[PDB]
């Protein structure tokens, strides 16, 4: 029912029926590089900028 | 003297056969013109500027006055027969006669006023006898421009970049005209013309600016801005299929880049002539550099909707080259470079290939070439920190605290050592670069000019910055480093 | 000259449907001619079976394509 | 394989430095002479998104915030507002 | 071991059990580990490939989908099961840097 | 005295062979502030008309009165240099007004003496000066700017490099233009091709044939300038191997003096590398060019040809 979108210093989930931004992540210093999910689907991960 | 007369009995004044002969005397005013290529009246042409004067206050006289059809068509045929006149005095001006072609162009737009007013055929005329003018210092002006012409270039610049209606109606009537068998050879001839009187940035479909009306009621000429760019872009296509030259080439090239992109609706013929003009590499020394100004307008037509261009760095790497140093478009090209190399998916292979290329370049290039690679070598090593090795190598390095068997490894190391960088590899990711120092950049160092030299203190000390203003450390001469350094 | 060569080869080797309109869109015989003498010949085949698909779409669109 | 895009560190307005590194009504606060609801309402009236850092809004955006903050009483600032 | 991909390979997708996609560049290389050797390859893409994802057993027609982003807008689908031949495809004006797909 | 044309009027009637000794006693005359300024304005203006007009009288007649005028000139320029230095500007300004209007058409000998002068006078060394370093960019454009395709340019360009090997052997300095000089002469000497195309040369007339002997007595550089710039018309294959050996040598010198100290002088000379292998692969009697190429082999050899050490400084307290 969710993805995560990466964008400049900005990570956003969105629903599947909504289709909204439904949780924002803004605590990075640069832009972000990667993100995945686990297969949990509990914790995603985000390769950032600074290493 | 006679032409004076004929003035004073005109002016004074069987009103309709007074106004007849003068009529007639200002068509065998052409046979005085036609003498007057031999010798314009002792080459002063005062009688002929006086009798072109009484004419056009004739034909306003007319205007402003005038069985009846009898009277309308000897009238009408006596107007015609003054503006026929100056066409002919501005078509057969072969001669260099200034005041006699503003003559006849002030007698003509005056007509042409009064036949919009009181009357596109005559603008026709006026046009092909523009055209068919021909003057020796005006064909294909080598040096700069397009073509150094006098009726033609006043004619466009105090009359075709002021009257947006006449502008629509212009195109119109060049299509028109294109259309004409004839004419549209003429055209051909008289490609430079058309160059000259389109390349003064003020065009209709600018609308950044506004254009005074020429005639009081305009028969609408704002009814499509889609249809002025389908005449625009058929007169161009038109112009750049028939007889192109090597200086009207660049000139099209830069209108190109610069003007025609906001007034052209066929980017895909563009296209197709722009890829064209980017793939010509021939022996001429005078033609290998329009790929400059083909890329320039390849890449803003990639910017503007989205094609490819195969093998587009290994272009770049080729046509990286000193005779970009010595033609003056470099400035634009270093934007370009800027603009190109500011994409984050090249690699290391790309960067050492071209910084490689580019010290090379500035080993053997002129100081204002100097200063203008100076910032792009100092902003691509900042984008793309992986070039410290290569800066300075951490191997290569000594130090007093490591023991004689690493001593002795790194003295067999440096015999050893051998520069591998390929110089004819036209691979920026094949050419081995990354183990190449930069010797060049050392002599940078040992430079000979103060500011050189500072920028080369610059680049030594440890890169504590980013900005470093491309823009203002990118257009420098030799005039303007002597006015500085005055200064 | 005026030809579309290389955008008629890069969409053929990508056959965007809205591009090759967009392409196919123009009429001059001129163009079309000097198109297909530098176009390739497998490329020029792959074109053909377009042009006959987009024949049997829209009959309509055949007029000016007659001639391709 | 090349990409294109649309950041900016340390950099100057109204002869004062500040950092791109900052959210946007602050690095506004940090403006000499401007305060905490000054900075947040200038951000609203210029019509941009508060969450953002000064890394982020180009120089149109930039201009529109100077010319609204130095010409105030010409966009409906309230004059109890005013210094 | 490794298997060559010339040009810059920028996704490596591990399509089936034993079969695995390097999608890089123009075109992109389906290979097999147990072969070690690439099964197919297709080139019908007009830039640089940027993205690259695959679904499989889910309510559809067809029972595995391999999507394909190349830069242009332009996603393409294809399908393992007919040798990644051409199914579908959109394109987007926008060069198109991510797809995925529920 | 008071006027440039009146002084120079006044020492032509009294004589040419003479004008030193006629304006030494009247510059005597006169120190015993600005009418020593207007003496030495008019002394320059008329030292570089003099070299611009007329060079007939041998060494033993003409070089002896120049030299004497420059002894004069030394007296005066070390009394005064503020003058001196304000009238160089204005003689600059006067240049790039000639060469702005007429590129190749409105220089001169005199200019060239002009700066050899100046380089011998001042003190050369200096990094930044506000005479030497305006006349050395001037001089870099002049040898850069003109299209070269004829031997009078020629001699003009080696001239010029004589000066500035004088600038930078006192100095020691490096030449990016210089090098491009040196490649370019090369390329349209053996043009007569495919290995060289980035030079971008001017002219596809004159050429290198394998018709000299290349002896001691054939033509040295025996550089006169005044004479041979404009008697260069008439061209014979003795006089073209005369203005080549007169570069080569000053090439060589110009590498002695300061290119073994800089850094990347095998890079620097990778395309004069090619170029003199091609001269020796087409002659293959070249015995300077053959000397020219031991030296460069030795300096590769003893260089250390080692990624340099340029991000190394030392950490922050």
């Amino acid at each position: 029912h969710d993805f995560a979108v990466t964008s400049s210093t900005r990570v956003q989930i969105f629903s599947s029926r909504t289709r909204q931004v439904i949780k924002t992540f803004s605590r990075f210093k640069d832009v972000v590089y990667s993100a995945s999910f686990r297969s949990d689907g509990k914790l995603l991960c985000a390769g950032d900028a600074t290493g | 003297m006679v032409l004076l007369i004929s003035e004073i009995k005109d002016i004074a004044k069987k009103q309709y056969n007074s106004i007849i002969k003068l009529i007639n005397e200002l068509v065998i005013p052409e046979n005085v013109t036609q003498l007057e290529e031999d010798e314009t009246e002792k080459n002063l042409r005062f009688l002929v500027m006086s009798l072109f004067q009484i004419f056009r206050k004739l034909f306003s006289r007319g205007d402003l006055t005038l069985l009846e059809k009898e009277q309308f068509v000897n009238w009408c045929r006596k107007v015609y027969e003054a503006f026929k006149t100056k066409l002919l005095a501005i078509i057969s001006d072969i001669p260099f006669e200034t005041s006699l072609g503003l003559d006849s162009l002030d007698v003509y737009l005056q007509l042409a006023e009064l036949e919009s007013t009181h009357f596109n055929k005559t603008f026709r005329k006026l046009i092909i006898a523009l055209w068919s003018s021909n003057m020796g210092e005006i064909e294909d002006v080598k040096s700069s421009g397009a073509s150094e012409n006098l009726i033609i270039v006043e004619f466009t610049e105090k009359y075709y970049t002021k009257f947006a209606d006449i502008q629509y109606y212009f195109q119109s009537e060049f299509n028109q005209l294109l259309e004409d068998p004839a004419y549209q050879d003429l055209l051909l001839k008289n490609v430079g013309k058309w160059l000259a009187l389109v390349n003064h940035d003020k065009h209709c479909s600018s609308v950044d600016a506004d254009l005074e009306i020429f005639v009081p009621n305009p028969p609408q000429a704002i009814e499509n801005e889609s249809k002025f760019k389908s005449n625009f872009e058929k007169n161009w296509l038109s112009l750049l299929n028939g007889q192109l030259s090597l200086q009207q080439y660049k000139s099209i090239l830069l209108i190109l880049h610069k003007r025609i992109i906001p007034h052209f609706h066929t980017p895909t013929k563009l296209m197709d002539f722009l890829t064209d003009s980017y793939n010509l590499q021939s022996s001429n020394k005078n033609a290998g550099v329009v790929p400059i100004l083909a890329l320039n307008g390849l890449f803003e037509l990639m910017k503007r909707f989205n094609l490819e261009y195969p093998n587009f760095y290994m272009k770049l790497y080729q046509i990286i080259n000193p005779d970009l140093m010595h033609v003056k478009y470099r400035a634009r090209f270093f934007r370009l470079m800027d603009v190109f190399l500011s994409s984050t998916h090249l690699s290391a292979h790309l960067v050492a290939s071209f910084i490689k290329k580019l010290a090379r370049l500035t080993l053997e290039s002129p100081p204002s070439a100097i200063v203008t690679v100076i910032p792009f070598i100092y902003n691509l090593i900042r984008k793309h920190p992986n070039c410290m090795i290569m800066l300075h190598n951490p191997a290569f390095i000594s130090n007093p605290f490591q023991t004689p068997d690493q001593v002795a490894n790194l003295k067999t190391l440096k015999e050893n050592y051998v520069d591998p960088f390929d110089v004819h590899e036209s691979d920026p990711e094949l050419t081995h670069a990354l183990d190449s120092s930069l010797w060049e950049l050392a002599s940078l160092m040992e430079h000979y000019h103060p500011n050189v030299a500072t920028l080369a203190k610059i680049f030594a000390q440890p890169f504590k910055k980013l900005s470093y203003n491309m823009e203002d450390f990118l257009d420098w001469n030799y005039d303007s480093l002597l006015n500085a350094e005055s200064s | 000259t005026g030809t579309v060569t290389v955008i008629l080869s890069q969409a053929l080797q990508s056959n965007d449907h809205s591009l090759l309109e967009t392409v196919l869109n123009n009429r001059d015989e001129r163009v079309i001619r000097d198109t297909i003498f530098r176009l390739k010949p497998a490329l020029a085949v792959i074109l053909l079976e377009r042009l006959a698909e987009r024949i049997a779409r829209q009959t309509h669109r055949q007029g000016p394509l007659n001639v391709w | 394989s090349l990409v294109v895009q649309e950041f900016q560190h340390i950099l100057r307005l109204l002869n004062t430095n500040v950092d791109g590194n900052i959210k946007i009504v602050y690095a506004l606060t940090t403006i000499k002479g401007v305060g905490r609801r000054y900075s947040n309402l200038v951000c609203k009236k210029a019509d941009v998104d508060l969450h953002k850092r000064a890394g982020e809004l180009t120089q149109e955006e930039l201009e529109r915030i100077v010319q609204i903050m130095q010409n105030p009483t010409h966009y409906k600032i309230p004059a109890w507002f005013l210094n | 071991y490794s298997l060559n991909h010339d040009q810059p390979v920028e996704n490596v997708i591990a399509v089936s059990p034993t079969q695995i996609v390097s999608c890089g560049g123009n075109n992109f290389k389906v290979w097999d580990l147990t072969s070690n050797k690439k099964l197919y390859e297709r080139g019908n893409f007009n830039k640089a490939v940027t993205c690259l994802d695959y679904v499989e057993n889910f309510d559809s027609p067809m029972q595995s989908a391999l999507i394909a982003s190349s830069l242009d807008g332009h996603v393409k689908v294809f399908d393992p099961l007919d040798n990644f031949q051409v199914k579908f495809g959109w394109k987007f004006s926008g060069p198109v840097l991510s797809c995925a797909v529920s | 005295r008071t006027h440039d044309a009146l002084l120079d009027q006044v020492k032509k009637l009294d004589l040419d062979d003479h004008p030193k000794i006629v304006k030494n006693i009247i510059k005597a005359y006169q120190p015993k502030k600005e009418k020593l300024g207007k003496f030495t304005a008019v002394l320059l203006r008329h030292i570089i008309f003099l070299s611009n007009q007329n060079y007939l009288k041998n060494v033993q007649s003409f070089k002896r009165t120049q030299n004497a005028l420059i002894s004069i000139l030394k007296s005066l320029s070390e009394k005064y240099n503020r003058e001196l230095s304000e009238e160089c500007r204005d003689y600059i300004n006067e240049m790039q007004a000639r060469y702005k209007k007429n590129h190749f058409d409105a220089l001169s000998n005199g200019d060239l003496v002009f700066f050899s002068i100046i380089g011998i006078l001042f003190s050369t060394s200096d990094q930044y000066h506000l005479v030497i370093t305006p006349a050395l960019i001037l001089m870099s454009q002049f040898l850069e700017q003109i299209k070269f395709n004829s031997l009078k340019r020629i001699a003009f360009g080696a001239v010029l490099v004589r000066i500035v090997s004088q600038y930078q052997r006192i100095s020691k300095r490096y030449i990016p233009e210089v090098v491009y000089f040196f490649q370019k002469i090369l390329l349209t000497f053996i043009v007569e091709p495919l290995d060289f195309e980035n030079i971008r040369l001017d002219s596809y007339e004159l050429g290198l044939p394998l018709d000299v002997d290349f002896t001691k007595k054939r033509s040295t550089i025996i550089p006169l300038h005044t004479l041979s710039t404009m008697d260069t018309e008439a061209h014979p294959v003795d006089q073209c191997v005369s203005v080549l050996l007169n570069v080569m040598e000053s090439l060589d010198a110009t590498i002695s003096t300061v290119w073994k100290s800089l850094p990347a002088f095998n890079e620097i000379i990778l395309p004069i590398q090619q170029l003199l292998s091609a001269y020796t692969s087409k002659y293959s009697d070249f015995e300077k060019p053959r000397n020219i190429l031991n030296k460069v082999e030795k300096l590769t050899k003893f260089t250390e040809h080692i990624p340099l050490a340029l991000q190394n400084h030392k950490p922050v307290s």
